[PDB]
């Protein structure tokens, strides 16, 4: 019985192994999902660029 | 007879590396139970949680 508890425990471990090696290999097909394969491209400094050029229009006079 | 000198006062680390490891052991098999008395072969019938456990 230790032995059958044993090889179900590696049994489902296989299958939770081939399980995520699928999903992985879905999620790297697409790069659908932002936690792995994904590289992350951010814009924050492009707005803040804009808001500043927005900023010195008010600053624009004499 | 055999002959153990003073430096035989040295062999009590195996032996309780051995005994760590047997209660290593000891706790691995009260782990390992959730197919204890609930497979195919070496089954029980209803009622066992009154009985005793086989191991």
């Amino acid at each position: 019985e230790k032995s059958l508890h044993y090889l179900y425990e590696e049994n489902e471990k296989a299958q939770i192994r081939l399980l995520e090696d699928e999903v992985r290999r879905k999620m790297s097909e697409r790069n659908d999902y932002q936690a792995y394969y994904y590289r992350p491209s951010v814009a924050k400094y492009h707005r803040i660029s804009k808001e500043a050029a927005d900023e010195l229009e008010a600053l624009r006079g004499d | 007879v055999l002959g153990l000198d003073k430096r035989a006062l040295w062999g009590a680390l195996p032996l309780l590396g051995f005994a760590i490891g047997h209660f290593l052991d000891k706790k691995e098999t009260e782990r390992m139970t959730m197919f204890r008395d609930k497979s195919a072969l070496y089954g029980r019938p209803a009622g066992s949680e009154g009985k005793a456990p086989s191991w």
